[PDB]
């Protein structure tokens, strides 16, 4: 049973490193896509606040 | 990625002095006094470590820190979350060891939850309570037979740095196994090793099913050994008035064993003092009774109105040199409804439980009982207060008269009988049937050192010759006239013919 | 006033920076304002007015680690 | 609302708001900060730091307040209500009903908590013995009218079992009201098992609730609560005296209340005194204590709870309550371990009013000499463990079966106890008590054994109980 | 063993890491765009390894 | 790298102020120049407002002026870990003392403040550890893997006890050792330590060839006491987590907590009870938790913890013995006793004293030898004044047996052979539960107290008796 | 009346055993346990002449 509960916690490991690894797949690609998409006067208006 | 245009404006504030896990964070207006501030992610760090922002003086709020505090340099920005500090509560809960933040530190995955209680909150209230009645089977029996406990009542465990404090606490938890009740153990300030080698004695005897962990080890910063015990504490309130599934019922009884608010009043204290607050006695703060006694009157049996539930505290302090009357030991015997003192004499006597009856005492007392248990537990108390006053004529007076020698080896045999081995709990029917076996002069002819012996293999008999025994007598615990005829029968036949078959 | 400051990842020209002190007519009209390069906000923006931060950083909109981390 | 001032700083329980320099408020005073919730935080000024900073003890959480919060100055102290409307209703510190019951109207006079105590002119120096219905506290530590007496012992010896058990006595076999302060009263033992109890039936449809008022300055209440809870009492109890009647006091704790002043002065910063306690503790306790006095107009007559860590008398909390009592009865486990549950011993149990020129010759007769063969019995109990009673005794086995059944009688059951045991209770009036022990102390007691006296009303009860045997 | 098919599954950018980022980014920075006025080059190399 | 200049100079406390945007961390460490080409380093312990920060001379801090530029060196104490750091004498930095050359550039350097391991990383598995000495390995045994301490006084055996478990179990290690010596008072330690680890021999190689020693001596100023117990706990941790086992051997743990204590006074924090850091708790979490044993490695500590006066009620011994897994206890009164293994039995205890881990005579006959003794303390006033002739029979028979465990538990040692005149004696814990179980059957009882005084197994009383005749 | 009031029960020498002149060594080893002998028969020097 403990051996069970350690294979489950090693799949929730495995599900969490999936978004830890998944760091360098969204960060450097939003990176890029600001110096590209965003360029400059990306600012927006903050009317509200 | 779900932002509302994010338009909040968080007020912030600069660390300008960070110390011993305490910042003060300069300009942080309208910050409640008890909120959760942020410390966003920086250069060189990406997790965001909490405070509790505990001193808001002028043009200055000073800040305790829930973490490490090596990476909180002077200049940085905190932004004051407006929540107070919360932990996820319910049915995700059972079998993890989670920290007072309710971040799971087991490794067994993310805690599954969709309410999340305050820590801190006011006690359910005057109307709200009703009177103690269920009672919470430890399964020691001189614990179940002359301290009980009852569900809602605050039963402190006080005694030296060795005498099993500890080991009642787990006894106690192991033996609410189908007893409908959840267990809650709160380590505050142990060794994260000792935790770990409880969590593994629940794990052996099948404890987790209905235990939580919420381990605050002595590593970790004092802030979170603070907040330590109010969560659990605010887990146990959402199972005795929300209740959780069990076993296929719903239980509402909770079990709440705070290990060390000795070492919590330490924590507190460090705190205090880092605070530059003013000291009282033992350089323990002003506040520190109005803390514990915050957090032991949430311990509370509500009536049917508000759901019936109940929340049991098992408070656990250590003393130095057997001094209670020192400032936290005597703050938590003032707040509590009962206290069990163990000692370190009596624990290397022979006596494994190491109960000093003598002084222990509890408030509720056999309101706290089954019928069976008061039935058979008053000339059991009253024989060991008779050993007790009588027993200064036991060491070297050997003459004395009949009545006097009678009366001294009849609480020898009782004493003997109150011992038990660890992790070996017993059933309330086993306990009120050898209660009923002392009392009623069954046991004297046997000698003293076979006594516990006696009592072992006579459980095994009734484990195995009459089990309908045991059963008749757990069906009828309950009623005020608890010998009946069909009772006191089949239980003095079982006696008579277990001392015929067994010589002793 | 003079914690009043607009912090970008990308480096400003004088249009740009005039144009955000424009926006701030909200508060104080013409804010005394401060400019920091910080590189490391991904887009967006941050404006300090006083003791209030809105973080309309795209760093603060991806949360740091995502919802699912 | 006189005054409006702003929060500066918020440490603990201690709140320092600053105000207007002409409208600063008073030392006593007041102060309501407005919650975002309908709801309101009274906070207690106990000092005027500089210009128009005061600080104050919070009573009440102080988890929710920010700085530069508004607060509104009352001009007076805590006002809380007296009449009749809090007859049969629970309060608190400051005076709102914390039971189900709907709030108190605003026709009802409210008065200060600080009052100064009646003059010395005004004691009544009249010595009178107020009729308790148990029959230790009768015979051996007589209860002063107008006077205050004290009940010690450890934890679990009886204390509050005692005083409700008080309660329910006088309000049912008398018309005397009364007055309940839990200074740091235990939720279980203030919230239930006092509630309940007192829902027992006075004459046909009213319970001893119905006539008492109850103020709780509970444990999870911050130390000024805990503090000023007892003068709550007394200010509800002094309508009562000011009306003529003679008011009955139990102040269910009196170390919580040394405690309570010991933490607010350790959190106001004031200068630690002897071991570390407050250095107004006997100004505080003398300040509680004066105000229960026997006037001309009427009498609050009090009876405090006091626990005593282990046998430790010398403790800052019983001392400084030494002084204030007429009466003290000192409760023992061990006597309590021996089924005798009101445990009061009678030795080391002493009164003032226990004269023969106030109690009577009979009285003061009675309870010296039961007290001298208590006295021989603690040697000649000792005497017997060894050399049995029947091997040889010059008058010690009459004088011994003589102390066990008395000591038996002054065991009685009460009408609280019938949840621990069951027998319904039992109330002697100070006339019986020391007839019946003037019967039971020379002969007419010793062919009845020593098993009849164990729960009984008068020495009537007892052989009711003998001849009933002996059918 | 088990952890070895993971961390094998999440090694796939566009399968399962590459697309719920980009639609993240996509719907965080901008107005659901994916490349908006760039992001093509970052598509295949958001992760770079 | 960030230069900024000396404001106080309060004890070993000194504040400096550094520019804004580069004031030092937490914990970094902070060097002086000193002049002569050598460098004091100190470590920031707190940071007080616009680039004040406070910190730790770890050195003399005697003969510098207000003023000096202090450069920070961005990284905390980093201390030499590896190979290269076994058979090397260490000092709170990592900078070897002992005439070998420095330690080489390649060689990993980690910082002396590190996380200690998490929830999931502890191991519970516990077994015997036999040591020879009977006391021990009888009241309070050894957990392999598991933290032990023996508290004492001043005059009782704590460092001849560590001295006696390094020649009994450091020649069979499988693994390495450390040796932090903590205020040791460098007279006992390198002066001995090191000196009897360089002539036991294992297989060709010393004891001293496989120990890291690293030596914060009472000499040196608070800081390096301070600090000295991470730096040996840095230098273990390495071997600790590429598996191989350790023999940690703190001395006086209590100098450690007195140094934080001075350090704490020198800071301006509030003392707590009797001079104490307000932060005792929280440094010995610090300390402490960094010793436990994990799945990758398991570390044996054997600490030393030194009493005031003989109070064991102090802070600092009490915050140490929730922290154990077996507790030792030497007496004054038993050492001046000249029962020089001085435990006292009763306020000895171990959490493998189970009849499941280490066994059901092992267990029964600790447990009856204990009750022995606690029956004897009790009747110990009856004894004072009465004498023995009034005790019944029973109790008479039990207060004998009570003084012959006592005697016996006395054992010569192989590293006492000055003090008392006998070869030392090692005594397994086989042998030891044997001999005392015959010691309660009631063998022995003719035998005189005198013959169970420094012996080793029943037998060798017996021998002795037989001898004497 | 003993004036070097040394209390050779208790005082101890943790070093210097070896830095001991041999001469004084030997002579002193038996003086030592002669002593050590004489302390453990001062509690036996109660006896009239019981023990011989
Ligand atoms: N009934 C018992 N029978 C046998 N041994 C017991 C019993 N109760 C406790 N022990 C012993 O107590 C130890 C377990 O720790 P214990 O429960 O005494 O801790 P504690 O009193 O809470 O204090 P701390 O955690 O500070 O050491 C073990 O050595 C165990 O053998
Ligand atoms: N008159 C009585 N009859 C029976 N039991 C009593 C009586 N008085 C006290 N007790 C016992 O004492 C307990 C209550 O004690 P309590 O008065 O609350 O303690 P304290 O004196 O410390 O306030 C009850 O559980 C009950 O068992
Ligand atoms: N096993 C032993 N045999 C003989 N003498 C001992 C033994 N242990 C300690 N001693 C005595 O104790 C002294 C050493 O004490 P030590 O352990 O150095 O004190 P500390 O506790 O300060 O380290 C020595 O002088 C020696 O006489
Ligand atoms: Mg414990
Ligand atoms: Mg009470
Ligand atoms: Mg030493």
């Amino acid at each position: 049973a403990q051996a069970e509960q350690e294979r489950i916690r090693m799949l929730s490991e495995a599900k969490s490193q999936i978004a830890d690894l998944v760091t360098l797949t969204a960060s450097r690609v939003l990176g890029a896509e600001l110096q590209a998409r965003g360029h400059d006067a990306l600012i927006a208006e903050s009317l509200a606040a | 990625s779900g932002v509302d245009l994010q338009p909040r404006q968080v007020n912030v504030g600069t660390v300008i002095a960070v110390g011993d896990g305490v910042a003060r964070l300069s300009g942080l207006d309208q910050v409640v006094a008890s909120e959760i501030v942020e410390f966003p992610p920086k250069a060189g760090r990406n997790e965001s470590i909490y405070g509790i922002a505990l001193n808001l003086e002028q043009d200055s709020v000073a800040a305790i820190i829930l973490g490490d505090d090596e990476t909180i340099e002077e200049g940085d920005m905190v932004t004051s979350t407006g929540r107070v500090i919360s932990v996820p509560v319910g049915q995700g809960l059972l079998g993890r060891v989670v920290n007072p933040l309710g971040q799971p530190i087991d490794g067994k995955g993310p805690i599954v939850y969709e309410k999340t209680r305050p820590i801190e909150r006011i006690a359910p209230g005057v109307i709200t309570r009703k009177s103690v009645d269920t009672p919470v089977q430890t399964g020691i029996i001189a614990i179940d037979a002359l301290i009980p406990i009852g569900r809602g009542q605050r039963e402190l465990i006080i005694g030296d740095r060795q005498t099993g404090k500890t080991a009642v606490a787990i006894d106690t938890i192991l033996n609410q196994k189908g007893q409908g009740m959840v267990c809650i153990y709160v380590a505050i300030g142990q060794r994260r090793a000792q935790v770990a080698q409880v969590v593994g004695t629940l794990e052996r005897f099948g404890a987790m099913e209905y235990t939580i962990v919420v381990s605050a080890t002595a590593s970790e910063s004092a802030a979170l050994q603070y907040i330590a015990p109010y969560a659990g504490c605010a887990m146990g309130e959402e199972i005795m008035e929300n209740g959780v599934m069990l076993n296929g019922q719903l239980v509402k009884d909770a079990l709440i064993v705070y290990d060390d608010l000795s070492k919590h009043a330490v924590a507190y204290r460090q705190v205090s003092l880092l605070l530059r607050r003013p000291p009282g006695r033992e350089a323990y703060p002003g506040d520190v009774f109005y803390l514990h006694s915050r957090l032991l009157e949430r311990a509370a049996r509500l009536n049917e109105e508000y759901g019936g539930g109940s929340l049991t505290a098992l408070p656990v302090i250590e003393t130095q040199a057997n001094d209670v009357s020192a400032y936290i030991p005597t703050n938590v015997i003032s707040i509590t409804d009962g206290q069990i003192y163990l000692e370190s004499d009596l624990f290397n006597a022979g006596q494994r439980p190491a109960l000093n009856v003598g002084i222990s005492v509890s408030r509720v007392g056999g309101a706290a009982q089954t019928r069976a248990m008061r039935a058979v537990a008053g000339k059991l108390k009253g024989e060991l207060a008779q050993f007790r006053d009588l027993a200064a004529f036991a060491q070297f007076a050997s003459d004395l008269d009949a009545t006097t020698k009678a009366q001294i080896e009849r609480g020898q045999r009782l004493q003997e009988l109150l011992k038990q081995p660890q992790y070996q709990p017993l059933p309330v029917e086993d306990q009120v049937a050898v209660l009923y076996a002392a009392t009623n002069n069954y046991l004297d002819d046997v000698p003293v050192p076979l006594i516990t012996k006696w009592r072992d293999d006579f459980l095994a008999f009734l484990r195995t010759a009459h089990p309908e025994v045991r059963k008749l007598i757990y069906d009828n615990r309950l009623d005020r006239k608890f010998p009946t005829p069909e009772v006191k029968e089949a239980l003095e036949a079982a006696i008579k013919e277990f001392k015929a078959t067994s010589n002793y | 006033a003079v914690d009043a400051s607009v912090t970008s990842a990308i480096e400003l020209s004088a249009e740009q920076k005039e144009r955000i002190t424009r926006e701030l007519q909200q508060r104080y009209g013409d804010v005394h304002v401060t400019y920091h390069v910080d590189p490391t906000l991904i887009g967006g923006l941050i404006i300090r007015v006083g003791d209030q931060v809105l973080d309309n950083s795209l760093r603060a909109r991806l949360s740091a680690i995502q919802r699912v981390l | 609302m006189p005054a409006k001032g702003v929060i500066q700083e918020i440490i603990g329980v201690v709140i320092r708001a600053k105000f207007p320099e002409d409208e600063v408020p008073e030392i006593y005073n007041a102060i309501e900060i407005p919650l975002g919730n309908g709801d309101r935080l009274v906070c207690e000024v106990q000092q005027q730091l500089g210009n128009g900073v005061v600080k104050a003890v919070a009573m009440g959480s102080t988890d929710g307040l920010r700085r530069g919060l508004e607060v509104i100055d009352t001009g007076r102290p805590i006002a809380v209500p007296v009449g009749p409307a809090t007859l049969g209703r629970v309060f608190n510190v400051l005076g709102d009903p914390i039971d189900g019951m709907g709030p108190i109207g605003p026709e009802v006079e409210r008065r200060p908590i600080h009052r100064d105590p009646p003059s010395f002119e005004e004691q009544n120096t009249q010595a009178q013995i107020f009729e308790t219905g148990i029959k230790v506290i009768d015979l051996i530590a007589p209860f002063t009218r107008g006077g205050k007496t004290a009940i010690f012992g450890g934890a679990g010896v009886g204390k509050t079992v005692v005083i409700q058990e008080l309660i329910a006595n006088i309000a049912k076999e008398q018309s005397g009201f009364s007055v309940f302060a839990g200074v740091g009263e235990r939720s279980r033992e203030g919230n239930d098992l006092i509630h309940e109890m007192k829902e027992a039936r006075i004459d046909e449809n009213t319970t001893v609730f119905d006539k008492t008022v109850m103020v709780f300055g509970q444990m999870n209440e911050p130390p000024g609560a805990r503090l000023r809870v007892g003068l709550t009492a007394l200010t509800m109890a002094e309508y009562f005296r000011d009306e003529g009647r003679d008011i009955l006091l139990f102040i269910d704790n009196i170390f919580r209340f040394v405690q309570a002043g010991s933490e607010v002065s350790s959190l106001l910063g004031r200068m630690p005194s002897q071991v570390g306690y407050q250095p107004t503790l006997g100004t505080e306790m003398g300040e509680l204590q004066e105000r229960i006095t026997s006037t001309k107009r009427g009498s609050i007559t009090s009876m405090q709870a006091v626990y005593v860590p282990a046998d430790d008398y010398t403790d800052p909390a019983p001392a400084t309550v030494f002084s204030h009592l007429d009466a003290t009865i000192s409760l023992e486990r061990s006597i309590a371990e021996r089924a005798i549950f009101p445990a009061v011993d009678p030795l080391a149990s002493t009164s003032r009013i226990l004269d023969p020129n106030i109690v009577g010759e009979e009285h003061y007769r009675v309870a010296q000499e039961v007290k001298r063969v208590l006295q021989r019995y603690k040697d000649l109990k000792d005497i017997i463990a060894i050399l049995g009673m029947e091997e040889l005794s010059d008058e010690d086995k009459l004088t011994v079966q003589r102390a066990r059944k008395i000591e038996l009688f002054f065991s009685q059951p009460f009408t609280v106890a019938q949840q621990f045991t069951g027998r319904p209770g039992k109330y002697v009036p100070v006339k019986k008590t020391v007839e019946s022990f003037a019967r039971l102390l020379n002969g007419e007691g010793d062919h009845i054994p020593e098993s009849f006296f164990y729960m009984q009303g008068d020495f009537d009860d007892v052989l009711a109980a003998y001849e009933a045997s002996q059918k």
